[PDB]
């Protein structure tokens, strides 16, 4: 499986692991598949590169 | 955060909604980010479409 | 620009063509891209799969 | 509906809500989806990672 | 690196699954990666819903 | 058809110039597609933004 994970730019090395093993773990359960089979990335911007209801969103 | 999850096809509707409402629990839980700003979309494909560390169906 | 769309399924096949000659549009004019380099891709999803803020 | 903009770096924050205001209603007008009902983001890179017709763009110049 | 395919509908399995052998191999080529940390996502669409170039 | 390509930073231009190059002929020979119909972009990140095998990858060098 693939996952990927489109934030705004600021969270730290720690808040990212924190991710990817929460990630890892429901899609490992849901999907029968072991961890390591599961290819993630995260893809980070600016606050204005993303809109949440009409509007756009200030930098993390 | 926008979550895109491409799985293999085979869970039931149920099991489905009940993962996007995981993914959605498990990223405000680690990130902290308020469920108003997050995003999931669930995407099957069927298993020979996809290859892991470089693998061949 | 490349520009993804998804969208839920049920749109007539030509309410969609006209959604992707809108897109290539709006973009060109706000952005002033020449469409030789706008490319566009149209998916569609099933309800069920889609999640926005938060909401199932 | 999500949608998604891959495009190289230094358009500014003008043309960006120009952008999504254009791209948001085209959207809600063909998918008759509310405006808040809608997720836009915008991915940005060099021009040397933009291949068009497979010769590389160059870096975007405002 | 993963890559991510965006292809019309129409090929058969046997050539997807070649298709895929021939990414990872020339991502391996090009950039020298390890297969094993390639992976690929090939996902086919109907003609109608792709555009290049504003065609 | 369009092709993306996520990995980390650090690739050099050359790289990528013979990545489109493979990427784009086996596409063409798969699919019949010419270059003129292939668009292909590249999208970078740092190590940490990447996770495989169950974990995450230094920065490339």
């Amino acid at each position: 499986p693939m996952i990927s994970c489109d934030m705004r730019y600021g969270r730290t090395d720690e808040q990212k692991r924190a991710l990817s093993a929460g990630l890892l773990r429901v899609i490992s359960e849901a999907t029968g598949e072991p961890r390591e089979n599961i290819f993630f990335v995260i893809r980070e911007g600016s606050g204005i590169n993303f809109v949440e209801h009409g509007e756009h969103l200030p930098d993390y | 955060p926008f979550i895109e999850c491409h799985i293999a096809t085979g869970l039931s509707v149920a099991r489905k909604q009940q993962l996007i409402r995981d993914v959605i629990d498990v990223t405000n839980k680690s990130i902290g980010s308020d469920p108003k700003i997050i995003n999931v979309l669930l995407v099957e494909h069927a298993e020979a479409n996809m290859s892991i560390s470089g693998r061949i169906h």
